[PDB]
């Protein structure tokens, strides 16, 4: 050694790994918290997935009043069903896939037209 | 170790390095305080991850 | 014998009945659960003051779909305000059938039962309130 | 060390105004960092007039940017320049300002939990974009101020300072066009 | 944040549940009660689904002293989340005779909660009136053509009630 | 002693960003914070301490009573350092905290740090000092902020809360000058503190 003295500079070259090591551990926890957090995330949105009910479509078949609507549904045998504000009369029209409620039997909101899963494959195959 | 070694017995004085230990003491004292606070957020979280996916082991 | 021997007439208070439907319409077509929270007091006189809801399952309504830790948390929460009383029974909803126990509930209710021997079961139709008359 | 460049400004000043500098100092020395910011106040009400203002304000800049509170340093900013009749300046100040606290909120925000920088950078936008009025461009300060507009209301809460300053600089711009009517509602505005 | 409260449409459990809450605490002799609000928001039309009672004890030396548990709350919500998941906290409902500016404070609290801008339901349990025993507000930001900078006020939000078909029936 | 649940009340000033006491005060709080605790806790566990502080204008509670740490500890990141703590508001609401708890067979115990100059009335102080004695409420008064450049009154209040008492009102005077705020509250009773029955 240089210095009888460095004997005690051995003891803070000691510290100051230890404090360069604590700096490094909390950029650490703060990237695996970001870890925790997409897997909290992936499971969360399927919560909110779980505790939504689906629907069942039909389209609309005849316009019966104002309020009351035949919908031919796609279980097969014809309903009449209501509204919410959501939908329109205007925006409602013969031939529309719509959307109806499997407990409240409303339209809720309008759906684009259905297609058959075998006319994928169809436009799917060209090579 | 780039601070306090035979290094700095040239660049500086000893006597310098003597008090910059005791600051060493004083940040590790504020980061030591920082370290135990993240691992009890990750301690909430852990058990937040197995509320919801426990659930759809049922449906599973 | 000694007692009245007979089962309470269930007294369902404005908010409960209201809640209980709240609850089962949502979760149509799978079936719903939860406890009914009230007060025993005459032989027969069994008034419901409150309800919630046991979380949903995969398989519905089962033994197993209780919980003790979801069922005694809540309770807790209500403990802190004091508006926790005793549960006095349970509801449980069959929308896909008629007000009857299906095979499941009748052993689910001999559980209760020996919890509490006052423990009803509320069969809720959330599916046929769509009526100007509420099935229950 | 701070007293030979204070002292300076001491020998200019009035006798009547030498005290005050003394003061300055002895809260330096005692590290009372709120005392510090009551005292510099003062000077800057009667004499923002003077140069002196200017060069108090870029020494305490360098000695004190986590000592008095962040607050009073950028507002002293937006007096300063007021006060300066160079405008490339202007525009240097209030960069290395803006860039300072970019890094500085990193290590800032953690260690303490809280104070917020965004608070300052909006005081500092509005000061470049009345620097860009005072130069007379006036493309480029309408530009700016679109922008700086959608960035107000995005903020939730809005201390009075900062959209006071807002309603500044579009009074600055509005009576350079000679539009009195856009004039007369901002005003209203400013004076609330 | 945003005005979308232009319609609040409260569902008739929550009134009925407010005076349940109300009297099982026992709050009287100007005593007050506050539970959490818990519905929909980013909505015009705010729904009032379901409330659930926070534990909060009102002085009566003074108005601006109060008890309320922030630990309580989170719990509260996690629970209901298992039940239905489209629930988060869209206010608070106090239920005085009328409205007063100690609330303003505590409406700046269940600010940092919302991502919403709260809603205060003040919940009459007097049932005064023949109409409406609800009135709504919101606490907003206003500067003021008086001279007065930076008010924080509560403006009146025209009261309606919505029921779903199961709740009506 | 043990058995006792202590309500902090954390001073948010403008006075705590300043050098008296290496980095700033704020930090220096934090530390004194946790070593309270850990005292309590490791003498007896049925010890538990909780946190309100004087953020925003009106105090407001952080964390209820608990036996974590960690949550004291979390809830002092949330804060607002451009606060004031209100003295008067600050006694009353702690005397509603301790009326909020699991079980009451703890002793009720305030540690209040003061590291602004007080500027509330005397008058009404001394009438919440003697409403604490018929509680049985003792508080321990830490002056670090009003020795340095203000009039002693919190000294007066103490006197008046004492008398036969489970648990009983204490002062500690700790220095404002530089010798580390958390070792110097280590040092005074915290856990030997007594009754003066």
């Amino acid at each position: 050694e240089q210095e009888a003295h460095n004997k005690a500079l051995n003891q803070f070259k000691r510290k100051l790994l230890e404090h360069r090591r604590y700096d490094d551990q909390l950029k650490q926890r703060r990237q695996n918290i970001r870890d925790l957090e997409k897997l909290y995330d992936k499971t969360e949105n399927d919560i909110k997935a779980l505790q939504s009910i689906g629907q069942l479509i039909g389209e609309v078949m005849k316009e019966l009043s104002e309020e009351k609507y035949i919908v031919k549904a796609s279980s097969g045998p014809r309903y009449i069903v209501g509204v919410r504000n959501s939908v329109d009369r205007s925006k409602l029209k013969k031939g529309v896939r719509v959307t109806l409620d499997i407990t409240t039997l409303t339209i809720m909101r309008i759906l684009p037209r259905e297609t058959d899963p075998l006319v994928y494959n169809m436009t799917s195959f060209e090579q | 170790g780039d601070d306090e070694l035979d290094q700095e017995i040239l660049n500086l004085s000893t006597q310098e390095l003597q008090t910059r230990a005791k600051l060493l003491d004083n940040e590790i004292r504020i980061f030591r305080s920082e370290l135990q606070r993240l691992s009890h957020e990750n301690n909430v979280m852990l058990e937040k991850i197995k509320d919801n996916k426990e659930k759809i082991k049922n449906n599973r | 014998t000694g007692r009245d021997d007979t089962k309470e007439t269930v007294y369902i208070s404005s908010i409960a009945l209201l809640k209980m439907l709240k609850h089962g319409r949502a979760g149509v077509p799978m079936e719903v659960m939860g406890l009914m929270l009230g007060e025993f007091v005459d032989d027969y006189t069994v008034n419901v003051v409150d309800v919630f809801a046991m979380p949903q399952s995969g398989t519905g309504v089962s033994v197993e779909a209780v919980d003790d830790v979801f069922q005694a948390k809540m309770m807790d929460m209500l403990k802190q305000t004091g508006r926790d009383q005793m549960v006095v029974g349970w509801y449980h909803s069959h929308p896909g059938f008629g007000c009857w126990l299906s095979s499941v509930d009748v052993n689910t209710q001999k559980s209760f039962e020996q919890l509490n021997s006052r423990a009803v079961a509320v069969v809720v139709d959330p599916i046929q309130s769509v009526k100007g008359k509420v099935v229950i | 060390e701070i007293d030979t460049i204070l002292s300076t400004l001491r020998m200019e000043a009035d006798p009547s105004l030498h005290p005050l500098f003394e003061q300055f100092e002895k809260f330096y020395e005692e590290k009372l960092w709120f005392q510090l910011s009551e005292s510099l106040t003062k000077f800057f009400d009667d004499a923002k007039s003077t140069p002196l203002r200017l060069r108090l304000y870029d020494n305490f800049v360098s000695k004190f940017y986590d000592k008095i509170n962040q607050l009073s340093v950028v507002k002293y900013l937006l007096a300063s320049l007021k006060d300066s009749k160079d405008f490339d300046e202007s525009l240097k100040y209030l960069d290395d300002l803006k860039a300072q606290f970019q890094e500085l909120d990193s290590k800032k925000q953690r260690n303490n939990g809280s104070k917020d920088h965004g608070d300052g950078i909006l005081l500092i936008d509005s000061e470049i974009a009345r620097t860009y009025l005072l130069k007379n461009d006036l493309v480029k300060a309408r530009d700016l101020l679109d922008d700086l507009e959608k960035t107000l209301d995005k903020k939730d809460s809005i201390p009075l300072r900062i959209t006071n300053s807002f309603y500044s600089t579009n009074s600055q711009y509005f009576k350079f066009k000679n539009d009195f009517n856009s004039f007369y509602y901002t005003s209203l505005l400013y004076l609330s | 944040m945003s005005l979308q409260h232009e319609k609040v449409t409260i569902a008739p459990l929550v009134l009925l549940s407010a005076l349940d809450h109300y009297e099982r605490t026992q709050t009287k002799e100007n005593k007050r009660c506050v539970g959490v609000i818990l519905g929909d928001a980013n909505s015009s039309t705010i729904r009032v689904t379901n409330s659930f009672a926070l534990p909060f004890e009102e002085d009566e030396k003074n108005s601006d002293v109060w008890f309320l548990d922030h630990n309580y709350i989170e719990n509260m919500n996690e629970m209901c989340k298992k039940i239905n998941a489209k629930e988060k906290l869209i206010g608070w409902y106090h239920s005085g005779p009328k409205l007063r500016a100690s609330d303003l404070k505590i409406n700046e609290l269940f600010k940092k909660y919302t991502q919403n801008n709260p809603l205060l339901l003040i919940v009459d349990v007097k049932q005064q009136g023949v109409g409406l025993p609800t009135d709504a507000y919101v606490a907003i930001e206003q500067v003021k053509d008086d001279g007065t900078s930076t008010e924080k006020t509560f403006l009146h939000l025209p009261c309606t009630i919505e029921a779903e078909e199961a709740e009506e029936i | 002693m043990v058995l006792e649940a202590t309500v902090l009340v954390i001073d948010n000033s403008e006075y705590s960003r300043n050098g008296d006491f290496p980095r700033t005060r704020f930090e220096a709080q934090i530390d004194s914070v946790e070593f309270i605790f850990q005292a309590k806790r490791n003498s007896n566990p049925e010890n538990t301490v909780g946190l309100i502080s004087g953020a925003g204008a009106n105090p407001r509670v952080l964390s209820t009573f608990t036996a974590e740490f960690g949550k004291i500890l979390a809830g002092l990141h949330d804060t607002q350092i451009e606060g004031k703590l209100h003295m008067a508001t600050a006694l009353q609401i702690a005397q509603l905290t301790l009326k909020h708890r699991q079980n009451k067979v703890q002793h009720q115990r305030i540690v209040a740090f003061v590291c602004s100059p007080i500027s509330d009335s005397r008058d009404e102080l001394i009438r919440l000092a003697k409403t604490l004695k018929k509680n049985n409420v003792a508080v321990d008064i830490i002056n670090f902020g009003e020795i340095e450049q203000n009039t002693e009154l919190l000294d007066e209040f103490i006197a008046a809360v004492n008398n036969p008492q489970e648990e009983t009102s204490h002062l500690l005077t700790v220095t404002p000058g530089p010798r580390l705020l958390y070792e110097n509250i280590a040092s005074s009773p915290i856990i030997l503190e007594e009754g003066s029955s």
